[PDB]
């Protein structure tokens, strides 16, 4: 019984094997193409936003804002009390440079794209739902539950800023 | 006496389904890993500095 | 209706089953491409993307690319502010548009090499039978300037400059540059970068190859057993009286 | 037999099934939906093809091509609209079958019940994705926000989202992959829809009464043909109606705007057919909560053969819950408004009432309500 | 083919002309509405 | 397997017809169907009349109340 | 019966005739081209709609849009190589199993055979058009000069290419129909399998003996699921050597070059299966004769149920057939030969002769043999 | 008996009416397009070309 | 009451589906899971 059963025991597994790994392949295939590599941490922008007016950009597929603020702008987020905030972020928390505040721009809310320099905190204004964010990208009203995100970014020489 | 290799993997795994089963999942585990490793090598042998597994060196960090 | 010569299976590293594509080779060759090719050819589906393909790091041919964007660069693709940078950028197109490019080369129209190799019928042996071969035109034969003659094109009469010819270029490491010697490297590139997927094929069907005989014997055993009792089993007519 | 051209051909007896088959007597005007359901899959399904036959699946055209199909090519625009406005009827038409068989208990055919839910639900993915193949805002936006509504799940949703859309947003990758679910889950349906019938031919269909009609049975042929076509003429009545005289009417979204990825119309929602789950989903905080109770809102049907309480699987002659049949659909039109409604205080206090009663209705009140008219019967 | 062929048979044939004949005109008209041809038109 | 010869016992049931070519497809129509097409109507009505009435009231208080807080907030805070 | 899981469910019970069926003992491996043809048919499927998932059918993309699918979409190309590969095998399949009843006079079953011809000449056609989706100068070329073939009808014709076309010539138009029929065929054409499965589940599997096996009969599940299985094996092994050893091989064409239309490759010929059709109107002078003939080549299949001569369906015991089956099967590998020829005199005079040797083949010289092979039995 | 008949037969001829237009609807937009059927049959050009050439 | 009835069920029941999960798991080889072995 053991040698027989043996070999149908031992091609079972042979055909998993090839069986799992044809399967991974139509699987792959929808999960990665040229996917993130083509449209995923690529960036760079600085000479079309300018004095304090945000900047939004195409990167995979959703706005990145980069933003040039002001001494009063900066001075405004400074004065903020994060222990009453729904998502509690201090602004030096979410920038590198103070006057500079990179954000993917959309509403945590339900995806729409947030409306600068409009709502009642001079940052940002979702129109779907009535988000209201700061200018520092911080949810201040509405049903949104967090801020804007902050992504990974680095400034190199020659002024520039490297998101991804 | 002792039971035939056969014999033992027998009244050890196959009597019971459930055992067999758990059996040949483990296995078309195990197996996946030494095949590739094992056909990989072997693959990579017969192409010895073809392949850009072989040739990194030329250009990587200095 | 003339005869067509048709290449020979030139000796290549990868011709057989598990063998594989020669990188330094596709290195090799890119460079003749970009430096000799690059002129009149495009390869639209070509990225940047030789990196681990084609051993060229990331930081290598970031570079690579970079400097081919700040001369050719999106100006040409119409990104007005394009500089040195980007990497998703593809070849840069000789010219503007076809037609243009058929003007340069005086009504023809230089075929993107992406797929060349794969793309004329005959692979990579016509290709480097075509850039290699180029002999007298035979007597009694008339020619305009344009109308170079090859041995191996359909017609019996291309409209091509001097594809490659000695010391035309010069490789990092020093493999000497000889009309075939580059040709063999630039065929290669060529052949790599017209099947990408292939390189990688042959790899895996090496592993195809191996489970499937494994399974195959398996099955016929198994397969064996299961009709062993139909096989094994002898029936004898009983006389009803 | 000889020459009985029915039995003769084994395939043409199977198509027997709808000439010889017992039909109940008795037979409310509702049951003609099952028939006008396939229609509606018949119909959406030419007019797929020939849609099909010059859109284009990609970001640039896409707009143009549904824009050229309604304009350049012949007869291409009523057949666009007649798509458009089909899908509405396929769907009015689907909510009648299911009020009719959670009235009169003809979810007791537990098998039929668990493949109609699986026809419902492989509908309404065709219906998610053929809407945004135009690629308008509206298309584009709702596809992010309910896509994104997967993302709730907390070890995979992430990646997983990412996985559908085949990249970071949604992009050309994620558009021609609707093309091509749209243009295949039809013809998948088309068995399902076969499986559903298969099943449901072993039991006949219920009545009014509630009562077995095996001692009451007509021939299909003779009556129930002309009724179907008759019911057909009635339903092409509706869809020519709207697509003749209204083409837009039924089709809230005003949006024949190319999508642009920055812009936001502050008034996102699904069409009509989605609002009730819509409404649901808003009436919880939690973003993952909502998704539960999203799913919840349809999977509960299959939860209802099991809910039922009474002895006799006809409403009709049971009086309390037909008043609670009927405020639970009435609940259901109350939750189709709210999604139009901006999502301010007003409606959300209502919403959120709303999706209680719903869930009350199926999940607590009728079943108790079961009981009592047991009760009160002596039974 | 020799065994369907018959003496008998022939008012089946008759009988099958005029139900054939109405149904041949059907298609004329049914063809000619796709069809469009001006000539049609002008009949 | 078969449907119609196999369905139920009925004993003692007679039933009588009449061909659709001698009768009229409405018998007194407008007399009949007032009657019963009303009939039915009230009890229908009845059943159903609750679920409606509740979503026509809310649907105005909703609408009236969302424009309502929309409507005016300038003469609340000065 | 309680708990026999198979025909508790009705629906259960239909799938046993994979696991209980009667199946003849006796049985040459060629009957397992059954099975494999689903196989093929199933692949070509997740294939397709997973290619479906990146492809976009427009002049300007298409070419682009497989390009973009063979290079940065992760696994990719093996699934369009898998898929182009495939459909090759798809009909080496094809003509196995029509092989098989030629030769085993399986084709008695009539209404079988006719629901297999269906089956042959839908498949023909999907894979006329998906060739031309990715739109590469075989493709764009090979339907200018098949579509147009169709012109030859005298007085329709001329009107109906143009139709087809969507134009004058094959912009497109053309382009995004026939994605859009590629796409629908073949679900179609599994309703039509089925329906072809339905027909000879009521008389079984001949054999090559020829002689009903009723007195010998085995289980399907115990041994043909293994045979079935094997079958596979041997299968995907011959789409994995062809697809990840020589991909391209099999695939004549090499075209990958966008479809330029004042360009042409002086040598326009359709693909391996269908390679015989374009042979068959080569031999004849005259435009209209030529695509009768090639109509009659494909279309003569469903005669030969009526040119059966012989008292003995099974080839198997009568020499002369077996000679003259063989020499079809050279005649039709001469043919496919012919196909990519140059159309000059030295191919011209020998396709010629194999097309009329193909048709006495199957309309006069096979039947004969059968009578013959008759009387010397003394039958 | 024949007003039966009769009323039988003028339904199917409504419903043919609005087959044939559907039908033809269908059949319509298939076969052709004023996108196409625009730039069909329209067509100039000449004198930009060599005394000598072809375009 | 139940679990006494299918106690050898409970028993041979579980050590199947630790098998099945693991197996699905394996064969799976979710990197996650793994991880842990
Ligand atoms: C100076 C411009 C130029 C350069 C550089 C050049 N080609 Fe070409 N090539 C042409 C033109 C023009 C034609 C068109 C030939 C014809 O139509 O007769 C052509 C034709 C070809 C053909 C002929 C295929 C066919 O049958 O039509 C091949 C192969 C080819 N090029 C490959 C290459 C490769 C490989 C290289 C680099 C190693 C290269 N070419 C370099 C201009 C160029
Ligand atoms: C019953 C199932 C189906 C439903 C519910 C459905 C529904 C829809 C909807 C709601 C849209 C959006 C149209 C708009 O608002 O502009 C659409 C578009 C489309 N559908 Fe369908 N459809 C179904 C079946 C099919 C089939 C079978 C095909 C093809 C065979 C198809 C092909 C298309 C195409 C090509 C479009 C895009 C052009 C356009 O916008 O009309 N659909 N479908
Ligand atoms: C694609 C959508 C559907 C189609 C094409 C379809 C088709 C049909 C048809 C033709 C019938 C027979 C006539 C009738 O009773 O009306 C029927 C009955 C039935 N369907 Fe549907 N169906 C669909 C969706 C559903 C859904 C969404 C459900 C419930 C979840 C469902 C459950 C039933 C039940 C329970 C019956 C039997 C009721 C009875 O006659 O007693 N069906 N279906
Ligand atoms: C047996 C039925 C089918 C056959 C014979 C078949 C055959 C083909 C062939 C020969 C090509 C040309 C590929 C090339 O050489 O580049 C092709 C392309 C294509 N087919 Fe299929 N196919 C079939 C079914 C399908 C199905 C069901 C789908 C969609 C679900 C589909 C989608 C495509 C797509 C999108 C292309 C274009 C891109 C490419 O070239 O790969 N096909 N088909
Ligand atoms: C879509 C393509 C097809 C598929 C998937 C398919 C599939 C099958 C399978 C799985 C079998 C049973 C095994 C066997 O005898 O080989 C079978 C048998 C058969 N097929 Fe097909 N088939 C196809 C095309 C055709 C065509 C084009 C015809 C003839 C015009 C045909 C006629 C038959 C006949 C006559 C048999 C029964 C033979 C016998 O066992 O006596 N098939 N088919
Ligand atoms: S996207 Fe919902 S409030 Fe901004």
């Amino acid at each position: 019984k053991g040698f027989s059963y043996l070999v149908t025991a031992t091609t079972t597994v042979g055909v998993a094997y090839a069986a799992k790994n044809v399967v991974s392949q139509f699987v792959s295939s929808m999960s990665a193409s040229a996917d993130v590599l083509a449209m995923s941490k690529i960036e760079i922008k600085l000479s079309d936003i300018p004095e304090g007016k945000n900047m939004a950009f195409k990167w995979r597929g959703k706005p990145l804002f980069v933003r040039h603020r002001t001494k009063k702008e900066i001075d405004q987020e400074a004065a903020v009390e994060v222990s009453q905030l729904r998502d509690p972020q201090h602004d030096l928390e979410r920038v590198k440079k103070p006057e500079w505040v990179i954000l993917i721009g959309v509403c945590t809310h339900l995806g729409c794209v947030p409306i600068a320099n409009a709502g009642d905190f001079g940052g940002y204004y979702c129109p779907c739902h009535g988000s209201h964010y700061d200018a520092s990208g911080r949810i201040r009203k509405g049903p949104a539950p967090l801020n804007l995100e902050v992504p990974s970014y680095e400034f190199t020489s020659d002024d520039m800023v490297i998101v991804g | 006496v002792a039971p035939t290799l056969t014999a033992r993997l027998y009244s050890l795994l196959f009597r019971r389904t459930s055992t067999f089963a758990l059996t040949i999942v483990v296995g078309a585990l195990f197996f996946e890993r030494a095949f590739d490793q094992g056909a990989d090598a072997i693959y990579e042998h017969i192409n010895e500095g073809k392949l850009w597994k072989h040739i990194k060196h030329k250009y990587e960090n200095k | 209706s003339d005869l067509e010569l048709h290449p020979p299976s030139y000796p290549w590293s990868h011709r057989g089953l598990l063998s594989s594509l020669d990188h330094t080779s596709i290195r090799r060759g890119f460079q003749v491409y970009k430096q000799v090719c690059s002129s009149c050819h495009s390869m639209d589906y070509v990225a940047y993307r030789h990196l681990v393909g084609v051993c060229y790091t990331e930081d290598e041919a970031k570079a690579l690319a970079e400097e081919v964007e700040v001369q050719d660069g999106p100006n040409e693709d119409g990104e007005m502010f394009m500089r040195p940078g980007k990497l998703s950028d593809y070849f840069p197109k000789p010219y503007p548009n076809p037609e243009a490019a058929r003007a340069a080369n005086n009504g023809a129209l230089p075929p993107d090499l992406s797929y060349i190799v794969r793309a004329r019928h005959g692979g990579e042996d016509y290709v480097f039978s075509l850039l290699t071969g180029y002999c007298e035109p035979p007597t009694g034969v008339s020619l305009r300037e344009g109308l170079y003659f090859n041995p191996y094109f359909p017609g019996q009469a291309i409209g091509m400059a001097p594809p490659i010819y000695n010391e035309v270029l010069e490789f990092d490491d020093g493999t000497p540059a000889t009309m075939s010697q580059v040709a063999k490297d630039v065929c290669t590139f060529l052949r790599w970068a017209a099947e990408p997927e292939h390189d990688h094929r042959k790899r895996m069907g090496l592993k195809m190859l191996l489970m499937m005989g494994l399974l195959l014997p398996l099955v016929y055993a198994m397969k064996r057993h299961k009709w062993s009792v139909l096989k094994s089993r002898k029936l004898a007519y009983r006389p009803p009286k | 037999m000889t020459n009985i051209r029915k039995s003769h051909p084994l395939m043409k007896i199977v198509n027997n099934a709808f000439i010889d088959l017992p039909a109940p007597s008795n037979i409310s005007s509702w049951w003609n939906f099952g028939s006008l359901l396939g229609i509606c899959l018949i119909l959406q399904i030419l007019t797929g093809l020939f849609l099909a036959m010059h859109y284009t699946s990609d970001t640039t055209t896409a707009f143009s091509s549904v824009t050229h199909i309604c304009r350049d090519v012949n007869y291409g625009w009523i057949i666009r609209y007649m798509h458009a406005n089909g899908a509405s009827m396929f769907f009015i038409c689907l909510y009648m079958h299911v009020g009719r068989g959670l009235y009169y208990g003809s979810y007791t055919f537990l098998e039929t019940w668990n493949i109609g839910v699986i026809l419902l639900l492989t509908v309404m993915a065709t219906a998610f994705m053929g809407y945004v193949l135009p690629w308008g805002q509206m298309s584009f936006w709702g596809a992010t926000v309910i896509t994104n509504l997967l993302s709730a799940i907390p070890y995979i949703g992430t990646n997983l989202v990412e996985w559908i859309w085949g990249g970071f947003s949604v992009d050309k990758a994620t558009l021609t992959r609707f093309f091509a679910f749209h243009f295949i889950l039809p013809f998948i349906i088309m068995a399902i829809a076969m499986v559903h019938l298969l099943f449901l031919h072993e039991t006949g269909s219920n009545n009014p009464t509630g009562i077995s009609s095996d001692v009451d049975k007509i021939p299909f042929h003779p009556y129930y043909t002309i009724k179907d076509i008759l019911g057909a003429l009635l339903l092409i009545l509706a869809l020519m109606l709207l697509v003749l005289f209204a083409p837009d009417l039924l089709g809230d979204p005003d949006n024949y705007t190319p999508a642009n990825p920055l812009n936001t119309p502050p008034h996102i929602k699904p069409e009509w057919y989605f609002l009730f789950a819509y409404a649901i989903l808003r009436s919880i905080p939690n973003k993952l909560g909502g998704v539960l109770a999203l799913a919840f809102s349809i999977l509960i049907l299959a939860l209802i053969p099991l809910l039922h309480t009474s002895k006799q699987r006809s409403m009709m002659f049971r009086p309390l819950s037909q008043c609670l049949f009927w405020a639970l659909v009435a609940d259901l039109l109350t939750l189709t408004w709210i999604g139009g409604q901006p999502v301010e205080h007003p409606y959300i206090t209502i919403g959120q009432l709303a999706s209680v009663l719903y869930f009350l209705l199926i999940l607590v009140l009728m079943p108790t309500a079961g009981t009592i008219e047991n009760k009160l019967l002596k039974w | 083919l020799t065994r369907f062929l018959g003496p008998r048979y022939r008012q089946l044939a008759r009988n099958w002309v005029p139900t054939a004949s109405l149904w041949g005109a059907v298609g004329a008209v049914g063809l000619v509405w796709a069809t469009d041809w001006r000539l049609i038109l002008d009949w | 397997g078969r449907q119609f010869g196999h369905l139920t016992r009925v004993r003692h049931v007679i039933t009588y017809s009449l061909s659709p070519f001698e009768q009229r497809a409405f018998p007194h129509y407008f007399s009949k169907g007032i009657p019963n097409v009303l009939r039915r109507t009230r009890a229908c009505i009845l059943r159903v009349a609750p679920p409606f009435v509740a979503f026509y009231l809310v649907y105005t208080w909703g609408t009236q109340e969302f424009e309502k807080s929309k409507r005016k907030n300038p003469a609340a805070y000065e």
